[PDB]
DNA sequence: TGGGACTTTCCT
DNA sequence: AAGGAAAGTCCC
């Protein structure tokens, strides 16, 4: 009888995990998670509050959201579903014992299939629509919470999707991250060679950035400059006035066209003649 | 009467071994002389000349007791991992082409080395001088399959057992086996086989070779100290370093060695340094001395690249 | 032939 | 158990 996520799940940063990987390693971290204080993710039934029984499972990122091959193995989770009792006792019901067991292209069709012969289906989708491509590095979580009527029925309330989540691992839908660099200053006539060195990245698709107000460019490199995708050597950009008189610290990050991403800041302080 | 000769061996180090996965041709083991603008390949030879005579290879281990490895030596003339060559008449020289190495998985060892055992056993290839010293009668008896019976299996499949646990899928070794005709025509007699040097796979962390990609500069002050962004071919967080060294009229001693740690090593392809103090710091004309990656296991070393030491 | 990067595993 | 690397795989 209505529902809404209070801690929307983690979006992009985690990593998906396998069976053969370590298992009970880890779990779902929350919305506003920490290094020193987790929080995971809590729907809240506002209003209503009584038994209750609920069904987490992990679904597709696009319009007809049909439920994700992923299983979500860990407390009560069941086939690949979630399941269990909520607190008949208190509102909004937490999970921490949740796990995403990422599967491989092999077991795949049956996977999904999988799916179907086990009732999986937060939307009643389709099977016809249950099959094909699917996208393995992005999932979002849903809640078909049932509860009890004004009386004493199976009420069941409307399923919600949970924020994107998406896997780490995947090159392209990973963290866009720039662990250091050598120089960190240059001439606003720009041209000053800096290396670069970040987290995996794809040299077809990856860009840097330099933001600061009323200036955009991005550092001039080619492919063949970017070493064992972990290190780009690109050229500096030319800024803005080509007669500055200060330092200028603007901002560099890593950008990632496809996605559209943007790496963390980093300053470069842009410095006269 | 004769002996064999490993006259030119294997590269031992450059060479990547392949998953049936990777199936076409991927080159061919090189030789240990083999330079680009001229390769070889392992070549044998006989002495005692023996007119014709066939040799085979097999891949064996590289531990104390020399085995039965699991990789298939897969070429040319090889099926099952026995490349066979039919060494020509008179010329008692025949070298092996591009070979190619076969990996297995650490799934199928076991299960690729029954087969291993269970043959030779059978077709005459080498006397329990890799699978037992039971057997040594896996000659050619005279006449037959050579089924060994069903009971024998169970020394094989069990030696399949506790070879299997201890195998290293990254290094092989070649084992050149020589037979001469005998009376029928045929050849029987098995003339003291000889192992190979020890190559080793390329696509380990730790045999691969080492390669100086980039540098963000190539010179310095003689003090030393100076930041430098070293970009390199996957190399062994905790097994590198980076060397300095030179020439020295008198002899050729002073070395140097980039300060930096395994935490100054981003993912195996780059490494962040400060350069080590040159010896003449009283230097008043530049000095052009080298560097050069250094595996501190085995100390293989890459090609060195120049550095250039300006005085204070 | 010669070689990167991706996918699945294993070791902390 | 969040992250680094080795092992196994595709596709140039």
């Amino acid at each position: 009888a209505y529902v809404e996520i209070i801690e929307q799940p983690k979006q992009r940063g985690m990593r998906f995990r396998y069976k053969c990987e370590g298992r009970s390693a880890g779990s779902i971290p929350g919305e506003r998670s920490t290094d020193t204080t987790k929080t995971h993710p809590t729907i809240k039934i506002n209003g209503y509050t009584g038994p209750g029984t609920v069904r987490i499972s992990l679904v597709t990122k696009d319009p007809p959201h049909r439920p994700h091959p992923h299983e979500l193995v860990g407390k009560d989770c069941r086939d690949g579903y979630y399941e269990a009792d909520l607190c008949p006792d208190r509102s909004i019901h937490s999970f921490q014992n949740l796990g995403i067991q990422c599967v491989k292209k092999r077991d795949l069709e049956q996977a999904i299939s999988q799916r179907i012969q086990t009732n999986n289906n937060p939307f009643h989708v389709p099977i016809e629509e249950q099959r094909g491509d699917y996208d393995l590095n992005a999932v979002r979580l849903c809640f078909q919470v049932t509860v009890r009527d004004p009386a004493g029925r199976p009420l069941l309330l409307t399923p919600v999707l949970s924020h994107p989540i998406f896997d780490n691992r995947a090159p392209n839908t990973a963290e866009l991250k720039i662990c250091r660099v050598n120089r960190n200053s240059g001439s606003c006539l720009g041209g000053d060679e800096i290396f670069l060195l970040c987290d995996k990245v794809q040299k077809e698709d990856i860009e840097v950035y330099f933001t600061g107000p009323g200036w955009e460019a991005r550092g001039s490199f080619s492919q063949a400059d970017v070493h064992r995708q972990v290190a780009i050597v690109f050229r500096t950009p030319p800024y803005a006035d080509p007669s500055l008189q200060a330092p200028v610290r603007v901002s560099m990050q890593l950008r990632r066209p496809s996605d559209r991403e943007l790496s963390e800041p980093m300053e470069f302080q842009y410095l006269p003649d | 009467g004769p002996y064999l000769q490993i006259l030119e061996q294997p590269k031992q180090r450059g060479f990547r071994f392949r998953y049936v996965c990777e199936g076409p041709s991927h080159g061919g083991l090189p030789g240990a002389s083999s330079e680009k603008n001229k390769k070889s390949y392992p070549q044998v030879k006989i002495c005692n000349y023996v007119g014709p005579a066939k040799v085979i290879v097999q891949l064996v281990t590289n531990g104390k007791n020399i085995h039965l490895h699991a990789h298939s030596l897969v070429g040319k003339h090889c099926e099952d991992g026995v490349c066979t060559v039919t060494a020509g008449p008179k010329d008692m020289v025949v070298g092996f082409a591009n070979l190619g190495i076969l990996h297995v998985t650490k799934k199928k060892v076991f299960e690729t080395l029954e087969a291993r055992m269970t043959e030779a056993c059978i077709r005459g290839y080498n006397p329990g001088l890799l699978v037992h010293s039971d057997l040594a009668y896996l000659q050619a008896e005279g006449g037959g399959d050579r089924q060994l019976t069903d009971r024998e299996k169970e020394i094989i499949r069990q030696a399949a057992v506790q070879q299997t646990k201890e195998m290293d899928l990254s290094v092989v070794r070649l084992m050149f086996t020589a037979f001469l005709p005998d009376s029928t025509g045929s050849f029987t007699r098995r003339l003291e086989p000889v192992v190979s040097d020890a190559i080793y796979d390329s696509k380990a962390p730790n045999a691969s070779n080492l390669k100086i990609v980039r540098m963000d500069r190539t010179a310095g002050c003689v003090t030393g100290g100076e930041e430098i962004y070293l970009l390199c071919d996957k190399v062994q967080k905790d097994d590198i370093q980076i060397r300095f060294y030179e020439e020295e009229e008198n002899g050729g001693v002073w070395e140097g060695f980039g300060d930096f740690s395994p935490t100054d090593v981003h993912r195996q392809f780059a490494i962040v340094f400060k350069t080590p103090k040159y010896k003449d710091v009283n230097i008043t004309k530049p000095a052009s001395v080298f560097v050069q990656l250094r595996r501190k296991s085995d100390l293989e070393t890459s090609e060195p690249k120049p550095f250039l030491y300006y005085p204070e």
